[PDB]
RNA sequence: GUAAAGCGCACGCAGGCGGUUUGUUAAGUCAGAUGUGAAAUCCCCGGGCUCAACCUGGGAACUGCAUCUGAUACUGGCAAGCUUGAGUCUCGUAGAGGGGGGUAGAAUUCCAGGUGUAGCGGUGAAAUGCGUAGAGAUCUGGAGGAAUACCGGUGGCGAAGGCGGCCCCCUGGACGAAGACUGACGCUCAGGUGCGAAAGCGUGGGGAGCAAACAGGAUUAGAUACCCUGGUAGUCCACGCCGUAAACGAUGUCGACUUGGAGGUUGUGCCCUUGAGGCGUGGCUUCCGGAGCUAACGCGUUAAGUCGACCGCCUGGGGAGUAC
């Protein structure tokens, strides 16, 4: 949190999912909003909304198809003190393509499939499955 | 004042955190269950029970409570189904082979009593044996009719009779239990936010389910 | 601890306006005044380790504030130090 | 020692009160 | 945490990492192109030795480096910002927090006086010891040193080690209500610096009680060993050194997220505080226990659960935390 907001939001999502919480809230930021949009686009979450202007807050609605959680696992990849960058020809694959790996390329934040299609490398934010 | 609107509730102070949304809040120092949001799920359970009774399923009743023993025995005899008036024997479902052997032994003893036990050999020893076996005959009043293998259960409590719920879950038998406000709702797949006290309320519930199952065969 | 009157005088003399207690210059002035006041007490006693720990804490805080002020504005830092006679 | 008996007595703090 | 492994604790330089908006910088990063990366060898498709080994043609590869052209979401640099992190100001609260100086009561020992007279002390039983030059007992004065019964509590404070009579002077930290202010000023820290139980050492004082060493008694054929009577350092003070503990919660520091109950201890807001009470909201702290974790024990919102930053440490037992 004080040093890794991305890891903090990922941890919040994991804890909320394990605790069977309808939704979670966290401080909002541009990178956090982009990550939330990417997750929603892939169906990992229901919806995200930002409330407030001076101190914006990001609220994410978790999804449960059945009693088990839809987000089986979420793991940070690139963290402060150890940055991970991959070329377009060696992008990581999650669960033999069944998972989603968040990649930040020069065109923004997108799934690994989009980066491979666009042939652009970048920073691996995290693995989601 | 509907059927579920008569009882006041239960779970005075200590509560199970699992069923948080099923409690309206704390009123008059005692928590109140979501009485308004109780009739849909119960109706769904009744519909499921009717579906089960469509095939004439072997749905059982648990009467471990002395106060409710007759309250559930009347419904059991009205529906001519199986019931457990006395303490639920551990392993009745999982160890059903032992129960089958016991009921077979009881049937053999009952059949042979009229011929051999009465006066063929002795009477004093036979009288003592009959007196000893009368309690066994009283036990397993309904479950001894057929081979068992129940397709559902209607236990009146969860925390008190968690053994039955655990056995059903192990055997994958759905349970239409009226979970108490302070019990564990994880075991029961058809949790009903009802009440355990107010003998009149539970009597009305068992009467209603008996009426529904009676006409559930179409 | 520093008296209320002393704190008010320090704020008035260093703060850019009323209720300017949060300015870095005011904080540095209060810390250095407290350090100067406690120097005599420590010399008199010389065995108050717990109070010496508190003195060290305030000295470290003042050094950090001075470094931040120097990084943010050289003119403000160089004027404050000569006014307070610090950084020998 | 004059201190061990005190510690032994204080050990019984958790006997049956808490 | 208990198998090897969290420095005794804290502060802090270098270093590592760092909240949120924009602006452009294109260093890291990414995309393309160019030059180079010897041949042989490895790999793919073929060919020639009757097959194979072996030889051989063309590729691929050589994961690298340098230069140029572009993208800039992310990280970094530069310039402005923002207040949530971190701090300052105002009021009040509890506290064996620390340093210095006073003073009070009980008790032990010693000195002296009165009354009184043969024992007292000790042990499992004794003896050494004290006593007729009068003990012990009791009383009445005085001297001295050390420690603070009751309160006292799984109570409180302190970073740790530790801190208990009462009062005064100096002084540190923490917490709560409501505001105002500064605007990332932050976190962690190898070396470095400081603190650090008891024992011990150097100098000079003090010395009631206790007590290593030592003496004697008893026991034994004789011993040693517990036991008894004494008793020197030590224990206390001022300064300086020592820097070691099962210095333990065998759990490094900081931040975020995650079902619940029963207390204790300090705040504070509201309802008739009528009061003790009810309704809430903070800080610290004790016990049970859910998910989760764990080899199990067990931990469990004060995690040993889910993560992030940094530091320290460990990889068989003995040798050995020993030798140099
Ligand atoms: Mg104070
Ligand atoms: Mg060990
Ligand atoms: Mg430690
Ligand atoms: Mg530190
Ligand atoms: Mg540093
Ligand atoms: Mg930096
Ligand atoms: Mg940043
Ligand atoms: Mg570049
Ligand atoms: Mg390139
Ligand atoms: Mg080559
Ligand atoms: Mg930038
Ligand atoms: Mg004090
Ligand atoms: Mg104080
Ligand atoms: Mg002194
Ligand atoms: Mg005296
Ligand atoms: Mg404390
Ligand atoms: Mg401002
Ligand atoms: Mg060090
Ligand atoms: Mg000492
Ligand atoms: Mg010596
Ligand atoms: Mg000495
Ligand atoms: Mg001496
Ligand atoms: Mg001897
Ligand atoms: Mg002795
Ligand atoms: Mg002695
Ligand atoms: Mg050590
Ligand atoms: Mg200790
Ligand atoms: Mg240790
Ligand atoms: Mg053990
Ligand atoms: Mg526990
Ligand atoms: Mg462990
Ligand atoms: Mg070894
Ligand atoms: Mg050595």
């Amino acid at each position: 949190s004080m040093q890794d907001p991305i890891a903090d939001m990922l941890t919040r999502i994991r804890n909320g999912q394990a605790a069977n919480k309808a939704a979670v809230t966290m401080p909002s930021s541009k990178l956090k909003v982009a990550i939330a949009n990417v997750l929603k686009e892939e169906g990992f979450i229901e919806d995200f909304k930002v409330e407030g202007d001076t101190k914006p807050e990001l609220e994410l609605t978790l999804k449960y198809f059945q009693g088990k959680a839809v987000v089986e696992s979420i793991q940070r990849v690139s963290r402060p003190g150890l940055r991970i960058y991959k070329r377009k020809d060696e992008l990581p694959k999650v669960m033999a393509g069944l998972g989603i790996a968040v990649v930040s390329t020069s065109k923004g934040v997108m799934t690994d499939r989009a980066a491979r299609q666009a042939g652009l490398g970048g920073e691996i934010i995290c693995y989601v499955a | 004042m509907l059927k579920a609107g008569v009882h006041f509730g239960h779970q005075t102070r200590y509560w199970n955190p699992k069923m948080k949304p099923f409690i309206f809040g704390a009123r008059n120092k005692v928590h109140i269950i979501n009485l308004e949001k109780t009739v849909p799920m119960f109706n769904e359970a009744l519909a499921e029970l009717n579906k089960i009774a469509s095939r004439k399923g072997k749905i059982l009743f648990v009467g471990t409570k002395r106060a409710a023993s007759e309250a559930v025995k009347d419904a059991a005899l009205s529906c001519d189904q199986f019931f457990v008036n006395h303490r639920w024997l551990g392993g009745m479902l999982t160890n059903w082979k032992t129960v089958r052997q016991s009921i077979k032994r009881l049937k053999d003893l009952e059949t042979q009593s009229q011929d051999g036990t009465f006066d063929k050999l002795t009477k004093k020893e036979a009288l003592m044996r009959t007196r000893e076996l009368e309690k066994l005959e009283n036990s397993l009043g309904g479950i001894k009719d057929m081979g068992g293998l129940p397709d559902a259960l209607f236990v009146i409590d969860a925390d008190h009779e968690h053994i039955a719920i655990k056995e059903a879950n192990n055997l994958g038998i759905p349970v239409f239990a009226i979970v108490d406000t302070n019990s564990d709702p994880d075991g029961v797949d058809f949790v009903i936010p009802g009440n355990d006290d107010a003998i009149r309320a539970v009597t009305l519930y068992l009467g209603a389910v008996a009426a529904t199952v009676r006409e559930g065969r179409s | 601890s520093l008296s209320t009157e002393a704190t008010a005088k320090i704020v008035s003399e260093f703060g850019r306006d009323a209720n300017d207690t949060g300015s870095t210059e005011v904080q540095v002035a209060l810390l250095t005044a407290q350090i100067n006041h406690l120097q005599g007490h420590f010399a008199e006693h010389k065995k108050d380790h717990h109070s010496r720990r508190g003195l060290l804490r305030m000295v470290s805080q003042r050094r950090k504030l001075l470094d931040y002020l120097k990084r943010k504005d050289v003119a403000r830092y160089t004027q404050l130090i000569e006014r307070l006679g610090l950084r020998r | 020692f004059y201190e061990k008996p005190t510690t032994e007595r204080k050990r019984a703090k958790a006997s049956a009160v808490k």
